[PDB]
């Protein structure tokens, strides 16, 4: 039809991306999908004068025995030119579901002229032979460009639906289309299956409950007697909570903590003491006011492992100013509750601010480049880098 | 020149070809090159151009390397820096573990074929050159250019589809491309073996690729980059150990590396006295006398190196089993293998990750370097055995602020085995001295020692306090401290460290009942 001409950011050149190295049932895998890829026009195999590349893997369906591949278009996305804002509904609606609406791009072609930058490589097992080779014909799944191209395309064939049953809420974000209602989950599920048949129409799984989710305040502990090491960790954590909540106040605590008294030693509270820590508990029932959302400035994503299972992260721009904080448990390995936590947090970014966060893993590369796709399932890659977990961090949360 | 899709070629953005004055040269050459430039003409390589053409480059006669006649050759510097970039490939060599046993292997020496392959005819005019006049002439190229940039990568694609048509209906060959050599490989029969690979040999000449008659071919086993790979074994090539008198700085590295090299293959490997010779080493070409320890490990290493050992091939029937072995301290042995002690591969690991680490991590590292060599040569993990307790790992595990993941490991009893020295108590101890440090300390049962260091840093400072504190503390210590660093490495559960005190300190840990650290600002 008609390929809408797109080019990338004043300057900038095609990505060049190194292909991490993958399992031969990937490859296999990647293998089979774009096979029929190149059968069905989709994709087209390159020639040595395409010098660009951008990493592919192959991820696992959601209960379903099928591989999904999952192009890491990052680097290219964030060298595409610029081109639907965010519903703050959805972030309150009883009931959202997730569907992957990607397969719609393939009937769209891609800007000849852009295509050799979609360069990706099926890599081979210990550099053996020189590795397959495509480039995008039609819009690509996980580019930036392919939503914004087809936006017209889709908003036509929402509209039917939108205005049929304004009751619904449907934001879309790269491939996927989440679909916010507050009908009761039986209503919901059926609204959500006719979508389906409606888009099927045009020749086009998850479920959430954002109106559940909640903040995670700081806490501090609640006991009977207080021993000297109690009271020096109450303090510590005060002091840490401070910055962020400044009507905290130490002093009647520290007080307590006058002389070098043994560690298990029971200290009493004088009432002042207990007064203070009353009040310090007040302060931080609530999330400190102020915490505007910045649409201009990049969403930070921190978690920290508490062990067994359990993590916790927190969403924020400016240091200490979290937008949002929240807990996580297993539903399994550090790995695989990682990716699913990563994922979970992303997500919520998506329907809360409509944007994806930027994630600091407490984890080695290496370790995480190797295991993050086999339990991955989502159809985007959030930015990510891997840093160090101070050991006092954890130890102010939950 | 051969009837092969040309690959469309072109300069770097706003660039103009090459324009480079040909520099003069001698008569006696002058004649040469006109000779084997006519002869390429004769042969379509190369074509006479007119003067439409103002682009230029540098040609010039060298003699072949020992023998006495003419060699034309082509400074493509200047057009290869105006030449777009390629998707020249990975650097990554493919090791002989990865390969899988033949019944029959048969390289062929696929070097100038190079010339077969056609050039992008709207390119052609760049690779101008002119052999001048004792009536000029000019010439450009019409197949890939000897030393060019984009000649390797357009010809390693070329030939993938040349091959692909031959490899689609003979999957019962594996052809196997590598630079100026082609290595061919299949469990047939000899004699058919010698048809396939005639088959091939033809199947190129065909699309115009000269290659080697038989009778004129390398015979096995073959030095392949460092290796010798039999059809059914391979191994490294032949590692001969120096007996020298007196060894030169320069001498004691090319050892080490070799020594490393050998280490792939050859278990027991070890480098340590030998890599100690170097501290201190004012040249290259000074001269340092082996230690007794040195002499002995390169006595052993030398021994070892007398049995031509010989890695097996892979077998993808065969699952891949990875072992690892603490060699020394932060040293750890592995070897992967897939029928019963008889490895693929074998290798070792002492990268130390941070300046304080334990055995359970250095492991856990360990590991993971081997799962990605084991995805990277055999695209698959290695099912570990570990000289660790499911219990030791679970612990460290759950415990440690990152997380982390070993892939599917079984517990093997070959000591020594990894363990943790000890374990700082997660609630304070009743009964037991409270030491505040700060360099000296006080105590609630009111004993304080302060003195004053000479070179120490702040943080230096810092774990000399609780360095003191346990070493004048009973079997079980409280000890509070405001170093968050201190804290966070005593914490971090190290059992070695590069920095002594450190390790004292650790050292006290390991001696201790129970030991509590508790953090104040
Ligand atoms: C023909 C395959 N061949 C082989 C393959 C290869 N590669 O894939 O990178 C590199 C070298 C190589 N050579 C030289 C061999 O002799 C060999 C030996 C055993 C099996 N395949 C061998």
């Amino acid at each position: 039809i008609e390929t809408v001409p797109v080019k990338l950011k004043p300057g900038m050149d095609g990505p060049k991306v190194k292909q991490w190295p993958l399992t031969e049932e990937k490859i296999k895998a990647l293998v089979e999908i774009c096979t029929e890829m190149e059968k069905e026009g989709k994709i087209s195999k390159i020639g040595p004068e395409n010098p660009y590349n951008t990493p592919v893997f192959a991820i696992k369906k959601k209960n379903s025995t099928r591989w999904r591949k999952l192009v890491d278009f990052r680097e290219l996305n964030k060298r595409t030119q610029d081109f639907i804002p965010h519903p703050a509904g959805l972030k309150k609606k009883k009931s959202v579901t997730v569907l992957d609406v990607g397969d719609a791009y393939f009937s769209v072609p891609l800007d000849e002229d852009f295509r050799k930058y979609t360069a990706f490589t099926i890599p081979s097992i210990n550099n053996e032979t020189p590795g397959i080779r495509y480039q995008y014909n039609v819009l690509p799944q996980g580019w930036k460009g392919s939503p914004a191209i087809f936006q017209s395309s889709m908003t036509k064939i929402l509209e039917p639906f939108r205005k049929q049953n304004p009751d619904i809420v449907i934001y879309q974000y790269m491939d996927d289309l989440y679909v916010g209602s507050d009908l009761e989950i039986g209503q919901h599920r059926t609204k959500i299956e006719e979508l389906r048949q409606h888009l099927l129409r045009w020749g086009l799984g998850y479920e959430l409950h954002p109106d559940k989710w909640t903040v995670q305040p700081i806490v501090l502990p609640e006991k009977d007697s207080w021993t000297v090491n109690d009271i020096q960790k109450l303090v510590g954590k005060l002091n840490w909570a401070s910055q962020i909540y400044p009507g905290i106040k130490v002093r009647q605590l520290c007080k307590l903590l006058r002389g070098t008294k043994a560690l298990t030693e029971v200290i009493p509270l004088t009432e002042e003491a207990e007064l203070e820590l009353a009040e310090n508990r007040e302060i931080l029932k609530e999330p400190v006011h102020g915490v505007y959302y910045d649409p201009s400035k990049d969403l930070i994503a921190e978690i920290q492992k508490q062990g067994q299972g359990q993590w916790t992260y927190q969403i924020y721009q400016e240091p200490f100013k979290n937008l949002k904080t929240g807990k996580y448990a297993r539903m399994t390995n550090d790995v695989k509750q990682l990716t699913e936590a990563v994922q979970k947090i992303t997500t919520e970014s998506i329907v809360i601010w409509g944007k994806t966060p930027k994630f600091k893993l407490p984890i080695q590369k290496e370790t995480w480049e190797t295991w993050w796709t086999e339990y991955w399932q989502a159809t985007w890659i959030p930015e990510w880098e891997f840093v160090n977990t101070p050991p006092l961090v954890k130890l102010w949360y939950q | 020149i051969s009837p092969i899709e040309t690959v469309p070629v072109k300069l770097k953005p706003g660039m103009d070809g090459p324009k480079v004055k040909q520099w003069p040269l001698t008569e006696e050459k002058i004649k040469a090159l006109v000779e084997i430039c006519t002869e390429m003409e004769k042969e379509g390589k190369i074509s006479k151009i007119g003067p439409e053409n103002p682009y230029n480059t540098p040609v010039f006669a060298i003699k072949k390397k020992n023998s006495t006649r003419w060699r034309k050759l082509v400074d493509f510097r200047e057009l290869n820096k105006r030449t777009q970039d390629f998707w020249e490939v990975q650097l990554g060599i493919p090791h002989p573990a990865g390969l899988k046993k033949k019944k029959s292997v048969t390289v062929l020496d696929v070097g100038d074929a190079y010339f077969s392959v056609p050039l992008d005819e709207d390119f052609r005019k760049y690779t101008a050159f002119t052999i001048p006049s004792i009536p000029g002439i000019r010439y450009q190229y019409n197949v890939l250019p000897q030393g060019w940039k984009g000649s390797p990568a357009i010809f390693q694609s070329s030939m993938t589809k040349i091959l692909e048509p031959f490899r689609k209906q003979n999957p019962d060959i594996v052809i196997y491309q590598y630079m100026d050599d082609l290595y061919v490989g299949s469990d047939l029969e000899i004699g058919q073996h010698r048809t396939k690979i005639e088959e091939l040999r033809q199947h190129l000449l065909r699309w115009g690729l000269f290659t080697p008659d038989q009778k004129h071919q390398k015979e096995p086993p073959f030095l392949w980059m460092g290796y010798e790979l039999h059809p059914d074994k391979w191994t490294v090539q032949p590692i001969v150990l120096p007996e020298k008198d007196s060894w030169t700085v320069n001498d004691i590295q090319k050892l080490v590396g070799k020594l490393n090299w050998a280490s792939q293959i050859y278990p027991g490997i070890k480098v340590r006295q030998l890599c100690k010779l170097l501290r201190g080493t004012k040249a290259l070409t000074e001269v340092i006398p082996l230690t007794e320890e040195a002499e002995l490990e390169l006595a052993e290493n030398r021994e070892i190196l007398k049995e031509p050992v010989h890695g097996v091939y892979y077998d993808p029937s065969k699952d891949l089993i990875a072992e690892i072995q603490k060699q020394g301290q932060g040293q750890w042995t592995y070897q992967i293998y897939q029928e019963p002690f008889k490895n693929l591969k074998t290798g070792k690991y002492a990268r130390m990750r941070g300046a304080h680490t334990n055995d359970v991590k250095q492991l856990t590292e360990a590991v993971q370097k081997i799962t990605t060599e084991s995805i990277v040569i055999w695209g698959k993990t290695p099912k570990f055995k570990l000289p660790i307790q499911k219990e030791t790992w679970e612990t460290w595990w759950t415990e440690y602020w990152q997380a982390t993941w070993i892939p599917e490991w079984e517990f093997v009893n070959t000591p020594p085995l990894v363990k943790l020295w000890y374990q700082l108590e997660k609630e304070p101890i009743v009964g037991a001295e409270t030491f505040y440090v700060d360099a000296g300390y006080v105590t609630n049962r009111g004993r304080q020692k302060v003195v004053t260091l000479t070179d120490t840093t702040n943080q230096k400072t810092e774990l000399q306090a609780i360095y003191l504190a346990l070493q004048d503390s009973g079997l079980e210590v409280n000890i509070v401290t405001d170093s968050q660093y201190a804290l966070g490495i005593i914490q971090a559960q190290p059992d070695q460290s590069e920095s002594e005190l450190v390790n004292q300190i650790i050292e006290q840990l390991i001696k201790k009942e129970k030991v509590y650290l508790a953090w104040v600002p």
